[PDB]
DNA sequence: AGTGAACTTTCGGTGAACCCT
DNA sequence: AGGGTTCACCGAAAGTTCACT
């Protein structure tokens, strides 16, 4: 019944706020893991790409440049 | 029979001169003495009552102040 | 081996209940 | 009547899981 605004990275539906930006499960769980993970990726274009809920798999960098864009906290994904 | 100005949840009387809940005196005394500041989700028009105040603290805040609650009778913290 | 829908867990704000004059 | 504190509890936001490609 709760609305909340789109995906602030892909523009996708949102399942709530997700390390301080409204976001969807697979941005949040992308987020988390790239951080827990320390994953470093590379950009195979020119680091222009645009993520959407079509594209969002196709560039893991330009997906992670926009979490970072956006606002998501790198902070907030626990490590122990 | 009292009525929280801010939520519409019963009312025990008059806390910061405003007729309201124990859980908007307990939210207003947490803000004032803590100086918080708070930013709503949304377009700052969020519905205050006694299901949905706890979804934004900003429009909870803001409510206070519009329904009257002086932020000079919240006391700094006794020990 | 990565993704993401659907779960389970965490912990700090909330507030019912309690002081005091 | 209205200032002050208190701490179980609950839900937002965290982690976890597991089909599916
Ligand atoms: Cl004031
Ligand atoms: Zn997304
Ligand atoms: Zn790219
Ligand atoms: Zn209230
Ligand atoms: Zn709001």
């Amino acid at each position: 019944p709760r609305i909340y605004k789109p995906c602030f990275v892909c523009q996708d539906k949102s399942s709530g706020y997700h390390y301080g930006v409204s976001a969807c499960e697979g941005c949040k769980g992308f987020f988390r893991r790239s951080i827990q993970k320390n994953m470093v990726y590379t950009c195979h274009r020119d680091k222009n790409c645009i993520i959407n809920k079509v594209t969002r798999n196709r560039c893991q960098y330009c997906r992670l440049q926009k979490c970072f864009e956006v606002g998501m906290s790198k902070e907030s994904v626990r490590n122990d | 029979k009292h009525i929280c100005a801010i939520c519409g949840d019963r009312s025990s009387g008059k806390h910061y001169g405003v007729y309201s809940c124990e859980g908007c005196k307990g939210f207003f005394k947490r803000t004032v003495r803590k100086d918080l500041t708070y930013t709503c989700r949304d377009n700052k028009d969020c519905l205050i009552d006694k299901r949905q105040r706890n979804r934004c603290q900003y429009c909870r805040y803001q409510k206070c102040l519009a329904m009257g609650m002086k932020r000079e009778a919240v006391q700094e913290e006794r020990q």
